[PDB]
RNA sequence: GAAUCAGGGUUCGAUUCCGGAGAGGGAGCCUGAGAAACGGCUACCACAUCCAAGGAAGGCAGCAGGCGCGCAAAUUACCCACUCCCGACCCGGGGAGGUAGUGACGAAAAAUAACAAUACAGGACCUGUAAUUGGAAUGAGUCCACUUUAAAUCCUUUAACGAGGAUCCAUUGGAGGGCAAGUCUGGUGCCAGCAGCCGCGGUAAUUCCAGCUCCAAUAGCGUAUAUUAAAGUUGCUGCAGUUAAAAAGCUCGUAGUUGGAUCUUUUUACUUUGAAAAAAUUAGAGUGUUCAAAGCAGGCCCGCCUGGAUACCGCAGCUAGGAAUAAUGGAAUAG
């Protein structure tokens, strides 16, 4: 069965996005989906995203730019401490200059500049670029 | 697939550690029998004593006779078969002579167009043989 | 049939060494190998040991 | 028990392969340009200067405000150019990695003794220099790779015992005067 | 290189002092000391064969 | 800790530091603060030593040495001077330790020529080639003396000599392809032989045996064997499973593993920080051991100045912040 929501989620948008097309349902919506969703629309990959209510886990309409590559999760949820989090980028991200890895940190979620700069851990949740 | 979640570290080390038997370099360095079955016992050369030369024929296409000696060890007893190796290296060896034997490059398998030869002579009574063979010693 | 044995050997005829010039050793050796492959750029590849 | 210590390290890594032609040659030009006895001497001027750039990619990971970044990055860059491989004006960690092992073959005693004219060809002044004719500051060097710092490059003069600088002649002019 | 070569130096006050806080290698390298010539090993066999005798016996073993 | 190593790893650690163990095998004890002690006793087993046959004495996995075993490993050397230890002790003792010898285990440095003129070749005044010539420079070696040190030896220093074929002579492997380097010459004729692998040799051998040349790395270089990388051919990162090796005949099923969304926009796991963590080794700072491997030294004109850093040290345990993620807990017979 469906074990993590965020795996269905990213797959679903890294289907559409090679396919051409301009927006994707993502079943159920997470608060954590929503959280991934933000830090990629804040460095701008995708649009404005719907978010619809049905008094149940809701789903989510995620406008798409026509930027993105690859984004993907990371399974378990290992956490990552800031000594080996260089050691993530060069396996994960395609070069230094950009891309980033999504932590969960205990201030939020967070893309992993932000982690260096408020100097905390936390696991991993995926990565886009 | 694989199992990837968190807790999975016994079932992923206890796996690879039973599917490490299934290849050849890890099962025989690691069951002992083969360390049980070459006459050296583990070690690099080993002296014997030359009990006969013996002709061996090379495998076909080639058409020779390759010199060799059937040497019994001294250190357990086992009788083998060394490769004499160079041109007329076998007028230097006489019998009850005492010779060392080393490996033939192969680390224990058989090596070129002689079939069941995995050895050959290296000091032929105390004296090298690449000495005997350029003039630089006498017996 | 262990008989012929160091028989080519045996017949091959012998000839003697002829006793030529020191080479040189060394530093002064890797002299003549930067000088007989970088300096000589005469127009022409040629192996060094062709005939 | 013994007082004794057993600290040592290799200087030089043989290459991974043994043949290739655009190696070789590329190893035999150094060797004549800067008169080196075998190709060891270019490896271990290579083999110099790969832990310099392992010292060097390693901090450039760390961010700029980190403590030993700004310590052992700065000792790195006064010892590269207090040896004269480095230029003050480029005193940011990134220049160490647009080095060549050409830079510090150029400090050799055996480059700097020629490149002051002290000799008449760098394999002469290679010979000059384990014959105990070469003196830097106050001090006999018979050592072809020592790499002279920046700090004593006007220091490089011919020996005192020495007939080129100073008296007494070799012991061919003098038997040959005896003769006559 | 030559020319150079670094010691050390010790200036006592009067030579009495000297011969007392001295070692008695140095001492003996201006021929003031004199040890007994006698092998450690010669000395070695000397003190086994005083074990096995007891008593005034001793010295003249 | 060591070797390898992009990141992960894999293998090793008898071996000079810490801890343990045993003194031929076991067992029992005395003394003492401390021993189940073995350069202490007491047995028995094994072995072995003198003997007048009545008896007596034994324990090198201490330093040397010898035998044996083997592929496999050093002098029956000098000394308490340094380092330290013990004693009643400033004085004695130390095969601890130190110093020499044997030492291609290995590691660092570094000779075996340099120049000039000719003879020549070139290149757009510069350079190369020579069994031509020229006197210039030095060590190797020999060797007084000092120094060194317990006394020596070696290195360092300096006289005396010490180079032309500078005979004061550089080897080890190769030359079909992998893979740097010859379709040279002579012999052999599927023979002798080579060859890690594919291969070569049966009368014109680019591969054998030799000569000539040439290549490679060089005071080192082949060879055997363990092992690491190569090996994404053990796959955590990272492998495969239609037909190449391979998904169980099918379903149930306990362990195990993994578990949907939800809330501010109790115990843990996690993350950050603090302690406490043996040095050596590693990383690394400073410093011209003549350089370098090293070493912890040193530097400046009566003495003065200055170093002997810092990091790292899985996990577990401890400490204070953080509260996303992940478990978990409170009021439903209201007890
Ligand atoms: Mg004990
Ligand atoms: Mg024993
Ligand atoms: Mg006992
Ligand atoms: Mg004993
Ligand atoms: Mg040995
Ligand atoms: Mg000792
Ligand atoms: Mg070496
Ligand atoms: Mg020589
Ligand atoms: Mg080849
Ligand atoms: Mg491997
Ligand atoms: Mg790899
Ligand atoms: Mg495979
Ligand atoms: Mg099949
Ligand atoms: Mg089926
Ligand atoms: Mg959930």
């Amino acid at each position: 069965v469906r074990m993590n929501v965020l795996a269905d989620a990213l797959k679903s948008i890294n289907n559409a996005e090679k396919r051409g097309k301009r927006q994707v349902l993502i079943r159920p919506c997470s608060k954590v989906i929503v959280r991934f969703l933000t830090v990629m629309m804040k460095h701008g990959y995708i649009g404005e995203f719907e978010i619809i209510d049905d008094h149940r886990a809701g789903k989510i309409v995620v406008n798409l730019t026509g930027r993105l590559n690859k984004c993907g999760v990371i399974s378990p949820r290992f956490d990552v401490q800031l000594k080996d989090l260089e050691k993530w980028q060069n396996n994960l991200l395609p070069s230094r200059q950009f891309g980033f890895i999504v932590l969960t940190t205990s201030a939020g979620i967070m893309d992993h500049e932000e982690a260096r700069r408020k100097h905390t851990g936390g696991k991993i949740l995926g990565f886009f670029f | 697939g694989k199992c990837r979640g968190l807790r999975t570290a016994r079932k992923l080390r206890s796996h690879r550690r039973d599917q490490k038997w299934h290849d050849k370099q890890y099962k025989k360095a690691h069951l002992g029998t083969a360390l049980k079955a070459n006459p050296f016992g583990g070690a690099s050369h080993a002296k014997g004593i030359v009990l006969e030369k013996v002709g061996v024929e090379a495998k076909q296409p080639n058409s020779a006779i390759r010199k060799c000696v059937r040497v019994q060890l001294i250190k357990n007893g086992k009788k083998i078969t060394a490769f004499v190796p160079n041109d007329g290296c076998l007028n230097f060896i006489e019998e009850n002579d005492e010779v060392l034997v080393a490996g033939f490059g192969r680390k224990g398998h058989a090596v070129g167009d002689i079939p069941g030869v995995r050895f050959k002579v290296v000091k032929v009574a105390n004296v090298s043989l690449l000495a005997l063979y350029k003039g630089k010693k006498e017996r | 049939s262990l008989a012929r044995a160091g028989k080519v050997r045996g017949q091959t005829p012998k000839v003697a060494k002829q006793e030529k010039k020191k080479k040189k050793t060394g530093r002064a050796k890797r002299r003549m190998q930067y000088n007989r492959r970088f300096v000589n750029v005469v127009p022409t590849k040629k192996g060094p040991n062709a005939n | 028990p013994v007082a004794r210590s057993w600290v040592c390290r290799k200087t030089y890594v043989t290459p991974r392969r043994p043949f290739e032609k655009s190696r070789l040659d590329q190893e035999l030009k150094l060797i004549g340009e800067y008169g080196l006895r075998n190709k060891r001497e270019v490896w271990r001027v290579k083999f110099t200067l790969a832990k310099i750039r392992k010292a060097a990619r390693e901090l450039l990971t760390l961010d700029e405000k980190d403590p030993r970044r700004l310590f052992e990055g700065n000792a790195l860059l006064r010892r590269l150019v207090r040896i004269g491989v480095l230029d003050e004006g480029k005193m940011k960690l990134d220049y160490i990695l647009g080095l060549k092992i050409e830079d510090f073959l150029e400090r050799r005693l055996q480059t700097q003794v020629f490149k002051l004219g002290l000799a008449k060809s760098i394999h002469h002044a290679r010979v000059l220099i384990r014959q105990r004719h070469i003196r830097v500051r106050k001090q006999v060097v018979n050592i072809p790779s020592f790499i002279v710092r920046l700090d004593s490059q006007k220091h490089i003069d011919f020996s005192l015992r020495s007939p080129y600088g100073g008296g007494r002649p070799g012991r061919v002019k003098r038997k040959n005067a005896k003769k006559g | 290189g030559g020319g150079k070569t670094t010691g050390f130096g010790m200036i006592y006050d009067s030579l009495d002092y000297a011969k007392k806080n001295e070692p008695k290698h140095r001492l003996a390298r201006h021929g003031l000391y004199e040890k007994k010539k006698t092998s450690r090993k010669q000395r070695k066999e000397r003190k086994n064969r005083m074990k096995k005798v007891r008593g005034t016996a001793k010295a003249n073993v």
